[PDB]
RNA sequence: GACCCCAGAAAAGGUGUUGGUUGAUAUAGACAGCAGGACGGUGGCCAUGGAAGUCGGAAUCCGCUAAGGAGUGUGUAACA
């Protein structure tokens, strides 16, 4: 997340140095990732995901359904932590027992990759597939053979197109 | 030239003492040469602030402890990176001048930081270029109204450990006051008395 | 805040300059003055220092009032065209007048000695107008 | 993306070290006459060089 | 084009100056021999330092030219142009001979002359700087520097005469005082107590 | 010239017992036993009081050379007694610029393996000196910890690791990858 | 390493050790270490595209001081 930070943090300043101010004839530029505008994934294996997809899947999970999404991403990335025993987010560093909370970015989008990609990468087949049922993602005859890195591949194509 | 050097100490030494009858005895801390310059200017009109090297000073006052007695109670005092101060002001002023006028020092590398500093979120008014020492410390931060916004508040250094160049030219740039300290009265000698 | 951080310095001095030298590339951090600012900047700038003259400026927001610190090279090569104790007597009155000094004949000593760019002697046998200063 | 405080420890290793001039041998940093008997102890040093 | 100066090192003949026998001498390679502040006066370089020689050998004309711009170099660079005085104290007037091998052998073997050297004794000296007392450290320096150029062993020395006479020095000031010498230039002439009384009353007036 | 005596004397803490076996020190804390012979070196090495307990290092009609063997005997005794009280600690930190450096520590802290150092499919498996434990920091990302009685001990093993990552046809002083001792402690920090 | 002729070595080096010469500092606190400060006129003058102590030519002073060179090196385009 640190990574993905930078990296939006270094696209925003160049935009601001050089182009216009937000006044300008164009507006506002800079990239968000809660406003949508920047996405993720990689193009070799043919899956990319962005936060509006992940956003819709936890409104699913929970005009009004845009709203509900578009006001989700704003808690989905950002300097916004999350308990899971709690269940509910927070703007607290600190739990009030004590417990150090996990960013929401790596909490609900970063961890369920972390997830299946290790869990394919690990052969864990029992974990493999009930991860595959539990997220829904369907594979198909002479895919569902394989195992290692092609599944890795085919199993993020058919999640995060 | 060390020899005259060390003898024009002691007639300097030797006369201040026969002038002033009331001294303080004053430990100078990690304080700049521009902090001492601040101070003389500061005492200029009242009192004069003298330092030097402690074997000198016993030196001093051992040769003049018979034409001076009680002046002996200084000799188990003269201790650390301690100097003498000259007045004839009334205590209370002179020290409550002295513990007024420190100046905001700043935060230099590699030392020990007696005072928690932790910086706010607020627009620093640095352009968009020096993002690189705020990435340097992951201090997240975007830019808004054309310049630096820090998104929330972040705590920088703890206090009792060392801080690092990043974080000192990082407090260096945002112009806050860090860890800021003067020269601090050790004891009070009042005509053959010793005190806090 | 004075409506605005101007106290930013200056080093141009002598011809006008304007555009050839720093003050565009300096320009953008009130971003108002440009070539008008940077102009009537150098109006008052041309006399009192043609040297570098070492400057400071606060912004009208439009317009831009000039200070110039007396710096010991300018104003003694502005002063110039030997001894001149007599003008530079006078002029140890209205300058920054610090120097961390105790007594004003202090200053005139060390500026005495920063005119030996030999006027050392008079410093090492001073023994007159020590005190007139202050 | 080594940060700067790790590249001062692999720096104390290798690169913050004295060099002879007749041998080229690794000393430390503080040397001043070379080690090894070839050279005959010169003290003939040279800084190692930066990547700088 | 030069043999090595290991081939004429050692005095092996006698003294071959350049006269009416020897003919066809090539110049030497050294023609000046005082250089700095020649014209400095004899109290303003009050320190002489000396380079002695340790071996009875011939030192050519090529080493002493060498020497000579290798001391004078780091005395410019540590005392300026006008702050030292060195004079080389060794003129190459012996002739060396070269018998060239393309009557082929030994047959008719005397030579040809081939250049100038300077035989030195133990305990003559090669070269002088003079200059201020407190250069004595560059004059030490350079005398050592100059020492490279040079085949044998060399010491480096810091005479008690005053500068380039041959007075002691701590004596140097109240002879002059005594009107025992008169400064002429860079050195000084001694008057005798004996004469006309006409130049002892040309003194003391 | 011989100087004819040249003694030094270190002192023992009340929870350290030092026995002497001729040149052989028997070093025996809190921690373990530590033993060392200095037979090496013709020394005369004594113990003094009850309750002060001081060790004696004495070495009579000595030039030079062994005369530098005085300090060198007592300040290994020094190190056995801080090893055998607090222990000998060495912190290593793992630098790399693109490939992590994988570290797993096997059978008892006795073998390390460097996977990826570089990048590459070689494995280094380094075997520590007995009595030395390896560990891996729960306080920090990339850090080892070689823990042991003997600092000879620690510190050797430690410096088996280092010299096992080193870079080899390249420029190192672009090329800093490698594990490296960051720190040298104790523990107990007492 | 090891004995006239004689059967093999030089200049130049060495913080190896041994002896010697000369000089200097020191309980008014040497040296080496660890720990602070290392200032103000002043970014001194002339140099130029920028040379602010540190590319260069010259100057080489002053107050404050316990001390601080208009600078021993590293570093910046210059700063820092
Ligand atoms: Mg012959
Ligand atoms: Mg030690
Ligand atoms: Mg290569
Ligand atoms: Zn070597």
């Amino acid at each position: 997340y640190q990574t993905f930070q930078r990296i939006v943090e270094n696209v925003n300043v160049i935009i601001s140095t050089y182009g216009e101010g937000e006044s300008g004839p164009m507006g506002n530029i800079m990239i968000d990732p809660v406003l949508g505008t920047v996405g993720f994934g990689s193009g070799l294996h043919g899956w990319a995901f962005t936060l509006k997809q992940f956003a819709e899947m936890y409104v699913a999970k929970f005009a009004e359904r845009a709203k509900k999404v578009e006001d989700m991403m704003k808690k989905l990335w950002g300097d916004r932590y999350f308990d899971p025993a709690n269940g509910k987010f927070s703007k607290s560093a600190t739990s009030p027992e004590g417990k150090k909370l996990p960013r929401t970015f790596c909490q609900l989008i970063l961890d369920p990759i972390f997830k299946v990609f290790d869990a394919i990468m690990n052969f864990k087949k029992e974990e493999t597939a009930k991860l595959i049922e539990k997220l829904d993602i369907k594979l198909d005859s002479e895919d569902k053979d394989k195992e290692g890195k092609p599944l890795l591949k085919a199993v993020m194509r058919r999640w995060l197109p | 030239d060390r020899a005259t050097w060390k003898s024009n100490y002691f007639l300097k030494i030797i006369q201040l003492l026969d002038d002033y009858p009331k001294c303080f005895i004053v430990g100078a801390d990690n304080v700049g040469s521009k902090q001492m310059q601040q101070i003389r200017m500061s005492l200029r009109g009242k009192a004069v602030v003298l330092m030097g090297k402690n074997t000198m000073m016993r030196k001093a006052i051992r040769g003049h402890l018979e034409n001076n007695p009680a002046l002996e109670k200084l000799l188990p005092h003269i201790r650390g990176n301690v100097g003498f101060v000259f007045t004839k002001e009334d205590l209370t002023e002179i020290r409550d001048m002295l513990l007024a006028n420190k100046v905001p020092a700043a935060a230099r590398a590699g030392a020990i930081a007696p005072c928690e500093v932790t910086v706010p979120a607020q627009n620093t008014g640095l352009g968009p270029e020096k993002t690189s020492f705020f990435q340097a410390l992951g201090i997240t931060t975007k830019i808004s109204r054309g310049t630096i916004e820090i998104l929330s508040d972040v705590q920088l250094i703890k206090t009792g450990d060392k801080v690092g160049a990043s974080e000192a030219t990082l407090l260096n740039m945002l112009n806050i006051s860090p860890f800021s300290f003067g020269l601090v009265i050790q004891q009070v000698f009042d005509n053959g008395s010793i005190y806090n | 805040p004075n409506e605005i951080k101007v106290v930013y310095l200056r080093c141009t001095g002598g011809e006008v300059g304007a555009t050839s030298a720093l003050a565009p590339k300096i320009g953008p951090l009130g971003l108002s003055p440009k070539k008008v600012g940077d102009d009537i900047a150098k109006a008052t700038g041309d006399w009192k220092g043609l040297r570098i003259t070492v400057k400071l400026t606060i912004q009208n927001r439009q317009a831009q009032i000039e200070v110039v610190p007396s710096a010991s090279a300018l104003i003694i090569k502005a002063l110039k065209e030997i001894t001149f104790d007599e003008i530079v007597n006078i002029a140890r009155q209205m300058r920054h007048r610090s120097l961390a000094r105790e007594l004003s004949g202090t200053i005139k000593e060390i500026l005495g000695t920063a005119q030996s760019v030999h006027p050392h002697d008079i410093i090492d046998d001073i023994n007159s107008g020590a005190v007139e200063c202050p | 993306i080594i940060e700067p405080s790790l590249r001062q420890l692999a720096q104390k290793y290798n690169c913050d070290k004295m060099i002879c001039r007749k041998c080229y041998a690794r000393l430390h940093p503080r040397a001043v006459n070379c080690r090894k008997k070839k050279c005959g102890h010169t003290n003939n040093l040279r800084p190692k060089k930066k990547v700088k | 084009g030069r043999r090595p100066a290991r081939c004429y090192r050692y005095c092996k003949n006698k003294p071959y100056p350049k006269s009416r026998f020897c003919r066809g001498v090539p110049d030497a390679k050294i023609r000046i021999f005082d250089l700095g502040r020649k014209k400095a006066k004899v109290d303003e370089f009050p320190l002489g330092g000396h380079m002695v020689s340790d071996e009875y050998e011939q030192l050519s004309s090529e080493a002493l030219e060498a020497a000579r711009i290798c001391a004078n170099k780091y005395m410019v660079k540590s005392c300026g142009r006008d702050g030292f005085h060195m004079r080389v104290r060794l003129h190459p007037f012996h002739v060396i001979r070269i018998n060239k091998m393309l009557q082929t052998g030994m047959r008719g073997a005397f030579g040809k002359p081939q250049g100038t050297v300077a035989r030195v004794h133990i305990g003559q000296v090669i070269m002088s700087i003079r200059t201020k007392l407190q250069n004595e450290e560059h004059v030490i320096e350079a005398l050592r520097r100059a020492k490279f150029k040079f085949p044998g062993r060399q010491k480096i020395h810091i005479s008690k005469k005053w500068g380039f006479t041959k007075f002691n020095a701590d004596e140097f000031e109240d002879m002059v005082a005594k009107k025992c010498l008169i400064p002429d230039g860079c050195g000084v002439k001694y008057v005798p107590s004996h004469g006309p009384l006409d130049k002892w009353r040309v003194l003391h007036s | 010239m011989k100087t004819i005596l040249s003694n030094q004397t270190v002192d023992i803490p009340e929870n350290v017992d030092i026995t002497l076996k001729g040149r052989t020190v028997i070093v025996k804390g809190p921690r373990g036993t530590l033993r060392r012979d200095f037979n090496h070196i013709n020394v005369e090495l004594s113990l003094l009081g009850k309750k002060k307990k001081r060790l004696r290092v004495d070495k009579w009609w000595g030039n030079r050379k062994e005369l530098a063997t005085v300090r060198t005997i007592c300040s290994h005794v020094q190190n056995m007694i801080k090893g055998v009280t607090l222990g000998f600690r060495y912190k290593m930190r793992s630098v790399y610029a693109h490939f992590p450096i994988n570290v797993v520590i096997q059978e008892n802290g006795s073998l390390v393996e460097i996977r990826n150092f570089l990048g590459e499919k070689y494995i280094r498996r380094v075997r520590m000196r007995p009595g030395v434990a390896c560990s891996v920091s729960q306080a920090q990302k990339d850090e080892l910890i070689l823990e042991g009685n003997d600092i000879e001990l620690v510190s050797n093993s430690a410096a088996l690791i280092q010299q096992a990552t080193t870079v080899k046809n390249k420029d190192i002083r672009k090329f800093l990858d490698g594990i490296y001792v960051s720190e040298k402690g104790t523990v107990q920090q007492a």
